[PDB]
């Protein structure tokens, strides 16, 4: 959620590696928030509200 | 009020219902804005709580923070009859009754029921 | 709807009250995580500021800012019997009306009065 | 509750209705404060949305997302007296009839109606 | 101990039992809050061994590590009177017999049962 | 209930008594994994803790935070058949008496027992 | 068992029971401890888990998720005597029969109270 404030690279970019990592995540490991929003943080910057 | 207070008209955004009456050119029906850098008014929150508040101590009753349903028990004792207290004395000829009427809902004079009983 | 669209179910929140009957799955009841760092959306305070202002405008009641208990009014209108218009006709066949009967509020016809008031 | 925790009495904001009746300290009336750096609490919303929706869920009505009126129909359905269910059983003696009473919204037994018509 | 120093109150929290009947006002039945990381205090838990111990050690018995019907056992010989001591003397008259008399379980002075069955 | 949510089978664990006799297949007994990764449930602990408290305010006796044996006090007042109320009518044939016949704790009627000492 | 393996005595800690009769030191009442932070260990919670479960489905009763005074009603089963089912056969001579004697809750055989009433 809040991914249309961003231009259109972010969010494909964002989709991707999401996607990237929950396929590569390794089994027997807990898949946190904290992890997809410090992917998604990486890209849209550390004001952006997602 | 509990609308924003430079917010945009209804059909200029979203989840927003027009048709709402206001007393005067004053106090108008502003709404958020669909941008990314807009939050909530504490102030403007404030007046949604109070709305709620004054809602529940409807008919005396008191809030408790501790449920979520005070709300639904008021709304419920204003249509629950039985809730009416007993009249403290008995009835005269002009009192008037509460039922519907060939779909209008209305209240009838003592005097018409014991017209066309007597009848 | 009021509903956070990327929220969390009510056993994995606080303050949050589920059971909550939906026409469907594409409204679902959802509501804000109990952390600390997201924000409330204003395109659903929109939709909690259009819920508030439809039921003042109920009735035809106009809201009104300088009073925070305009809901409060109206529920009492919502109660309060005499609110209703007089029936402007004589009464007639099987008017209903209503009462606390046997426990449970409803209504009986007139007929149905009249046969104990013959008796 | 629906009061914001860190919040200040009513008369030291804006919007803050005074006088709400609680049912103890444990749940004190208290508003955001008139600050900046302050945002409106995701858990007081969460206690917000679900009050309104309690009001919408009860007298077995759901909740729909696609309209914006759903407590105005609520409180409609309250007030309107042919909402109320018919009654099939005959009314026996002590029942009750509601209607106005000197100017009050109350109800009297079934006797007072019946010994007034013998006159 | 038990009623964890830092909880809520009865509905703000799962599970929570109410009415707690509590000596004084500084022991509040309190409960774990429902939210991220809360973890339960080891003292508490010190303080439930504490009251199992004891009731596992009430009636003179003794605690088992590799047996967990402990419990279940004290309240076994809790019941079935056949484990209650025989008197040593010969009884006297001002004694009480128990008996569920009229659906409710009472006791009956020897006098009476004398009485009655000299009848 | 007081069993962990997503716990393991009878004898998938240590310290697990099994053959629990339960309502339902909708809420089994699950006991906490040996896995060095797992926390207690402090909502389990909540389960527990009041199934405790609605334990101790049996026979009307009140909790007290303070002193450390009420389970015990409970359990001893369940055997005190001497602080059982004293019968305040006469009793008839038809009351019930018990004591250990053959053995087992059961109960008779006063009507045997008359049958049986008039012999 | 219902202890924790590494705690220290009862002495050092609080909440804590000392005297508790236990078969032998290899069966240690231990609890957790005040200093360097230790969290509650599940096998131990699965102990006490196991120990209120058997508690409950004692008297041949089972358990419920719904509800939480499960114990509380088989507090209510013990010290409730009629709940103890009828004998079939008629009270033998042999037999004792329950009652408080001498304010002690003891036992007596119908042999006395037989040559009480033929006394």
């Amino acid at each position: 959620d809040g991914l249309s404030c961003a231009t259109p690279a972010q969010s494909r970019v964002v989709e991707e590696r999401v996607t990237d990592f929950v396929n590569r995540l390794p089994p027997s490991t807990n898949l946190t928030i904290d992890q997809l929003r410090f992917i998604g943080l990486q890209v849209l910057g550390p004001s952006f509200n997602f | 009020g509990i609308f924003f207070s430079g917010g945009l008209a209804c059909n200029l955004t979203v989840n927003a219902a027009c048709g709402i009456a206001t007393t005067g050119d004053d106090c108008p029906a502003l709404y958020y804005p669909p941008k990314c850098n807009v939050q909530v008014d504490p102030l403007q929150m404030n007046a949604v709580i109070s709305e709620i508040a004054n809602a529940i101590n409807a008919f005396g009753n008191t809030y408790d923070c501790s449920r979520l349903d005070n709300l639904k028990q008021v709304l419920n004792r204003a249509r629950n009859i039985c809730d009416l207290p007993p009249f403290g004395d008995a009835p005269d000829m002009d009192d008037r009754i509460a039922g519907c009427f060939d779909g209008q809902s209305s209240t009838v004079t003592v005097q018409q029921l014991v017209n066309l009983v007597l009848g």
